[PDB]
């Protein structure tokens, strides 16, 4: 199961 | 036993027209189990192990959306590295990320991962400890000071402990007939004669998984490595790998040599020596 | 960075004339991800070919597998042509059974 939230850069 | 869980995603910029290509793979061990592709028709996650179609519409529709973020993520990031690296807006760019987890022998928590790529270089990861962070470059330093004021770290480290283990042994069980299966390396040895007066001898190890593996040449009971050739190990297709190494050695003396393989699957190294 | 691909074409399963088998072409060590890979069949490429997902090694590297379902003859050969952008001209890699 993917992580939940993809913080940017 | 140790286990883990890897997701690899790979962003490539198109300038030339439309949004970057993304791909994202799902693996456990050296399984793969899902996969997306922004190029595919479905626009969703999609199964690629016979275990991971158990589950239910909500859990494709949760992973689907979730990879959907990841990929806009990515198209940001790229428009972001641009400017870092002052570079133009004309030529192709590629972000990679990894991350996941590893459970020890005792089936508990043993060690995480998140780590960033961009053009092939390490970009910022995620230490072992799980609170730090490691910045290649000056870019990667700006990234890493927002990171720690929004406490990225300490978000991820909450799914690398927890969800991310807590489904890896999910996944563990429901395709255990495979993923707790080993498949020992099936062995065999070619003889073939490159002169009057040399021979080369070949040691086979296929089918096997997982894919860590050591093959070895000892001549009267020593190591050699001279006169060798190892191959680099690779997907039989059929989710097995294969590996093999050769020896040249004087006609008539291939009894000295001895091929050792170590393999997971085996209970004691292997040794063949030519008939 | 750029690098370049690391080449191995076989079969499958130990090659046997007149017995069905898979052609193999293992492209690793590279990046970045855009490449060109063909079957080739007697000089000629092969349409029904199909390639794994895109995925990487620890250090970043690319790697696919690309593969079609074949029936080796003692006439017949093989090879796999690779074409990127660390290279001059595309390459090609015979197919030899006994590796």
């Amino acid at each position: 199961s993917l992580y939940n939230t993809v913080a940017t850069l | 036993g140790s286990h883990s869980m890897r997701y690899f995603f790979t962003s490539v910029s198109r300038p030339g027209r439309g949004e970057p290509r993304f791909i994202a793979v799902g693996y456990v061990d050296d399984t793969q189990f899902v996969r997306f592709d922004s190029d595919a028709a479905s626009q969703r996650m999609e199964p690629r192990a016979p275990w991971i179609e158990q589950e239910g519409p909500e859990y494709w529709d949760g992973e689907t959306r979730k990879v959907k973020a990841h990929s806009q993520t990515h198209r940001v990031d790229l428009g972001t590295l641009r400017g870092y690296y002052n570079q133009s807006e004309a030529g192709s760019h590629t972000v990679q990320r990894m991350y996941g987890c590893d459970v020890g022998s005792d089936w508990r928590f043993l060690r995480g991962y998140h780590q960033y790529a961009y053009d092939g270089k390490d970009y910022i990861a995620l230490k072992e400890d799980l609170r730090s962070w490691t910045a290649a470059d000056m870019a990667a330093q700006t990234t890493k000071h927002k990171w720690e004021a929004a406490h990225v770290a300490e978000q991820l480290r909450a799914y690398l402990e927890g969800t991310c283990v807590e489904w890896l042994r999910r996944y563990l069980e429901n395709g255990k007939e495979t993923l707790q299966r080993t498949d020992a390396p099936k062995t065999h040895m070619t003889h073939h004669a490159v002169s009057d007066h040399e021979a080369t001898l070949r040691c086979w190890a296929l089918s096997f998984y997982p894919a860590e593996i050591t093959l070895t040449w000892q001549r009267d009971g020593e190591d050699q490595t001279q006169d060798t050739e190892l191959v680099e190990t690779r997907p039989a297709g059929d989710g097995t790998f294969q590996k093999w190494a050769a020896v040249v050695v004087p006609s008539g003396q291939e009894q000295r040599y001895t091929c050792h393989v170590q393999h997971e699957g085996l209970p004691k190294p292997l040794t063949l020596r030519w008939e | 960075i750029q690098r370049t691909p690391k080449i191995q074409v076989y079969s499958r399963h130990p090659a046997e004339n007149g017995k069905s088998n898979f052609l193999n072409c293992y492209v690793s060590g590279f990046h970045p991800s855009d490449i060109e890979v063909d079957l080739l069949k007697n000089g000629e490429r092969i349409e029904k070919v199909e390639h794994s997902d895109l995925s990487f090694s620890k250090d970043w590297s690319f790697y696919l597998l690309y593969y079609t379902e074949f029936t080796p003859t003692e006439k017949d050969e093989y090879a796999c042509r690779v074409n990127h952008v660390t290279l001059s001209q595309p390459k090609i890699v015979k197919w030899d059974r006994d590796m």
